[PDB]
């Protein structure tokens, strides 16, 4: 025969390779294929569609009303409404959504993001808000001064209040680790804030309390790399 | 121009004057079976018109403490009709459906529906039991509820360990009171077989979740109506025999 | 992609639609245009 | 329409708005649409040629790894049968219940350990039965001859068994969420053992046995593992957030139902 | 310019100049660029053909040697971990610490040996965890089920292992020497213990285990030798002189500083 | 299969050897590089 | 050169720039003349 030496690698069972095996059933032909709707070619398509966001995942919270952001009307000007983190693999209100547990099968993702805020109230009810992205640095912003300093859009209660604020892609390095705490305090990505513009105003024998919905997608931008595991399931014994 | 619709099918029509866009499931249009997927050797029946119109199931009652509710979709029409008689006396079934759902309200009301289809949607049974041959199943009337809908325990995990947060994933409107008072869905034929039976297996289901509750103040109407009109869009049975119920 | 077997199974091994999951509406909406009138 | 893609998308550079009706900011999320307000036309930015690689998280990639299928335990009845479903492990399991519909190969593999771990240099026979074909009834029974079924003989000594399995369903894809009966007739209200088994992918048994006519002294533990490969997908479906209970059943609990979000001080302290 | 070579440089012959305002011995080093006196201007000299083979002092040929990163201790916990650094020993450190920035592929080497030594036939998992995977807690947990995570089953009786790492970096190139702090706010004046440490060269964690369900009753050192490939270097820097204290700092001694060349009796005696 | 014979050093791990490892990440593609000033291409550069 | 997988970093494996270390100056200084005047 042909002479021939055996490397390191021999007799290795490496899962991640791609390398052919011995068939089974010789001559086969399997069942022929059919048209069925909704064919996936890759992740990122599910990875830009809008997907609820847990903000309100606080304590003293029922079942589905995690899923709200109160509004009701103020006393004093320029007050706060909500904030969160934009990391999507950390925890959080993007741990909800779709991007963040598909973000978590990979390592490191990159692109921009956007964030959609739907107002659920009375048609009567009027208002305006402050969507304010701040890139790392400082911690939460205190004021509103300070969040119109970073990337805002001011958004206004009307026939279409579907607003959507985008999250660029602002970072030093090309990608980010999905893995945040600590001394990986280096890819964080920022803070979504929402304030309040000028109020909510309504009108007599109108609610004065209604919600913001808030799902979250990524960009055209995104990518993903390094596939990791979840640490969503746990298992002691077989089921 | 986008905001008021007509939708006419058979002999039966539905006007909108306030409506969000009409939704395509998966972008794709409900076709007839062409004759390379099709694998049945008999020839189908399309009745065309007979099957293909607008039936329009019972009212749900819209209060502030609901949960939700959801349908089996070949499951509910079994009953009703030229398109419950041809699906009871033949044995395989094809069709694509378009879901509308009214609920109006006024301008002082407010909250939000969550209305979509589930491909397969498979019903759990709750509780903890980790042993095969006693954990709790659910029943017939909980599985296939039919024509009169079944209420949700748990909206949060849609009653099968499923977050509703991703079911955006799905084809799906939202009913907003400010915005629109109806939604509409078109879905092709979504299934691994060209033909199946439309008696002991539903394709899909919706299901309308009270996401944000109804809320008003005194003096408004209090209980508000919520109607869903379905039409089976290209129908075709096969496989004619004695008639049979489930 | 060399294959030493009759059968084409024991062989071994950049198509993207996002707009049949993204925007899966009969009338198109456009970028700069308000989505309803 | 079809795209095609061999890196992510690029940015234009953008200048500033000032003019009415043209508003790239409100959208309808009640229209069931996904928001398609771009950078270019939210904030000012610059032009970057962005040649980051996205080839690496198609369908293929994602699930062409091997796994982890089934524990098969011969605590020497002198064989051992298993039968073949990979909702047995959770790690698998969820991967491939992100889908509806799944039409792929298979490549098993075959790791076979000792009591505490070891190779002692035996004989192993891996067998298939298919669906209908006589499960083996004995250590020596005729059901070993294998005139017709695949047959495996590796030994503990030997690099892990191998061997790549096609689409052997009688549908056109395995579906993995079944809403109907295998049967017909009357359905019980109290407990439904048949609700949600899809006979479509039920494919058999796998026995394993120590090739003898005596009875060798070893308990031993084999494991397969399962490589995906020409993997297509359809129907794209949420991510189980609740704990598995069960086997061929998508059973939670009803009290203690686990958040998908974790609690923090308040909603306004994004710390 | 950028100049070839296939060998050393060539000398021509020169004559006795006689003349003035032609000095190509008065350099000035306070220029900070090197002198650029030779041969020909200096001596009378020959014609030589230099045919002097330079190839094998390039970058690639000085890197691509398998050294020594890492010894792993598995004295059996169940299993063994080790950060991946590659500044543990002092013999690739040094060539590595050479230069300030190196891109580059790897080769790793798995070498197994027993208490004294030996290779039992047993077998070994060697696991590699990617910063944010979760580390195995235990010799028989979910985490060694790897359906993501690259895997190797070797046995001791077996040639070491070797596979090929490529430039794993989030960064454009790994830098030997970070002048700067990971986190932000305010830094101490007593101890900086973050001071140096460049996140964009943390690689993840190595683990290994015997695979079984019982405990093995041995002790093996395994040994991880590097061969780097395909090598980019910039900004060469000075080589270290004062022995090594410690791993991720160039700490050295105040007192007891090393003289970079050894004592003689005077200056004017060159013996 | 193909017939064939081993020869001496099978099985030999040498240190600076020349040759191809079988690789951990498919479909793997690194970071873009850029342009660093000062790159050196032999060990000649730093002995002038 | 032969490569036998997908990924090209799993291969197997004159160029020469004194001027940017030695000379590194601005004004460039000549061989027979003096360097600075
Ligand atoms: C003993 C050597 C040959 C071994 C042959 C075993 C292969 C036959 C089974 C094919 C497995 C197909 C993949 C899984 C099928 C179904 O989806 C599962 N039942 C899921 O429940
Ligand atoms: C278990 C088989 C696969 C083993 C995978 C290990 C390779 C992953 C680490 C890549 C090593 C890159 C070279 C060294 C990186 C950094 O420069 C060091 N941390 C230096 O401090």
């Amino acid at each position: 025969g042909i002479p021939a030496e055996l490397r390191p690698g021999t007799n290795q069972f490496l899962t991640t390779d791609d390398d052919t095996a011995a068939p089974i059933l010789p001559g086969f032909t399997p069942t022929p294929t059919i048209h069925i709707p909704g064919e996936v070619h890759s992740l990122l398509e599910l990875c830009r569609v809008e997907t609820i966001l847990e903000v309100n995942n606080t304590t003293e919270a029922t079942g589905l009303t995690r899923l709200l952001i109160p509004v009701s009307s103020q006393n004093k000007a320029d007050e706060l409404c909500a904030a969160f983190m934009v990391d999507p693999g950390r925890i959080g209100p993007w741990q909800s959504t779709l991007v963040g547990q598909i973000c978590r099968y990979y390592t490191q993702w990159s692109g921009s993001l956007k964030v959609t805020f739907m107002f659920t109230g009375s048609f009567m009810a009027t208002g305006k808000m402050l969507v304010a992205y701040s890139p790392p640095g400082s911690a939460q912003p205190a004021n509103r001064e300070t969040a119109m300093l970073g990337t805002h859009v001011i958004w206004d209660f009307g026939l279409q209040s579907s607003v959507s604020l985008v999250i660029p892609w602002i970072s030093n390095t090309h990608f980010r680790t999905a893995k945040t705490g600590g001394n990986y305090d280096y890819y964080t990505a920022g803070v979504v804030t929402l304030w309040y513009q000028t109020n909510y105003v309504v009108p007599p024998e109108t609610p004065g309390e209604a919600y913001i919905i808030a799902m979250g997608a990524a960009q055209d931008n995104f990518t993903l790399k390094i596939c990791k595991d979840t640490d969503e399931v746990t298992q002691q014994a077989v089921l | 121009s986008d905001r008021v619709a007509q939708l006419t099918v058979g002999n039966s029509s539905i006007t909108t004057q306030e409506a969000a866009n009409i939704v395509l499931a998966y972008g794709e249009w409900p076709e007839y079976c062409p004759d390379t997927d099709a694998t049945a050797v008999d020839k189908p029946t399309r009745p065309d018109v007979s099957v293909n119109r607008f039936y329009t199931l019972d009212s749900k009652m819209w209060q502030e403490n609901s949960t939700g509710w959801y349908w089996k979709f070949p499951d509910v029409l079994n009953k009703t009709g030229v398109f419950g008689q041809n699906a009871q006396f033949h044995y395989l079934y094809r069709s694509g459906f378009c879901l509308h759902v009214q609920c109006n309200a006024s301008k002082f009301h407010q909250g939000a529906l969550l209305v979509a289809v589930i491909p397969e949607f498979v019903i759990a049974g709750r509780g903890s039991n980790t042993k095969p041959n006693e954990a709790p199943h659910p029943g017939f009337t909980t599985t296939f509820p039919g024509t009169t809908g079944a209420t949700f325990h748990d909206p949060y995990v849609l009653d099968s360990g499923v977050p509703l947060s991703q079911a955006l994933i799905y084809p799906h409107q939202w009913i907003n009171l400010r915005t629109n008072n109806c939604a509409t869905v078109i879905v092709p034929y979504i299934n691994a077989v060209p033909f199946d039976s439309a008696i002991n297996h539903s394709n899909f289901g919706l299901i309308v979740i009270p996401v944000s509750p109804l809320k008003y103040s005194s003096g408004a109407t209090t209980a508000i109506p919520i109607t869903i009109t379905i039409a089976p869009l290209n129908s075709e049975f096969g496989g004619l025999r004695q008639a049979v119920s489930q | 992609n060399i294959n030493y077997y009759k059968d084409s199974y024991a062989a071994s091994a950049f198509t993207q639609d996002p707009k049949k999951f993204t925007q899966p509406v009969l009338d198109s909406i456009r970028e700069l245009s308000a989505p309803l009138n | 329409s079809v795209t095609n893609a061999e890196s992510a998308a690029n940015t234009t550079p953008s200048s500033h708005r000032l003019e009415t009706g043209r508003v790239p900011a409100l959208q309808a999320a009640e229209t069931g649409a996904t928001s398609n307000a771009t950078d270019e036309n939210m904030i000012e930015t610059r032009c970057v040629v962005n040649r980051n690689g996205v080839l690496e998280t198609t369908i293929n990639h994602f699930f062409s790894r091997s796994g982890l299928v089934g524990v098969v335990n011969l605590t020497d009845t002198g064989y051992a049968t298993w039968d073949i479903d990979i909702m047995g492990f959770v790690q698998l399991r969820r991967k491939c219940e992100m889908f509806t519909y799944m039409r792929f190969n298979a490549e098993f593999t075959f790791v076979t350990t000792t009591k505490n771990g070891e190779a002692r240099p035996y004989m192993l026979q891996y067998m298939y039965v298919p669906p209908g074909a006589p499960k083996p009834t004995g250590r020596d029974a005729f059901q070993w001859q294998t005139a017709t079924n695949p047959s495996v003989f590796v030994k503990l000594t030997d690099p892990p068994a191998q061997v790549s399995v096609p689409f052997m369903s009688p549908a056109s894809a395995y579906q993995w969420f079944y809403d109907g009966y295998p049967t017909f007739g009357q359905h019980p209200e109290t407990s439904n053992t048949t609700y949600g088994l899809c006979p479509n992918n039920m494919m058999g048994t796998f026995a394993v046995r120590v090739v003898s006519r005596e009875a060798s002294q070893l308990k031993l533990q084999t494991r397969v593992y399962m490589k995906l490969k020409h993997v297509r997908a359809w129907v794209p479906r949420p991510i189980r957030s609740q704990p598995y209970l069960l086997k061929n059943f998508p059973n939670y609990d009803s009290s203690k139902i686990t958040n998908s979000a974790r609690d923090r001080s308040s909603i306004k302290q994004a710390n």
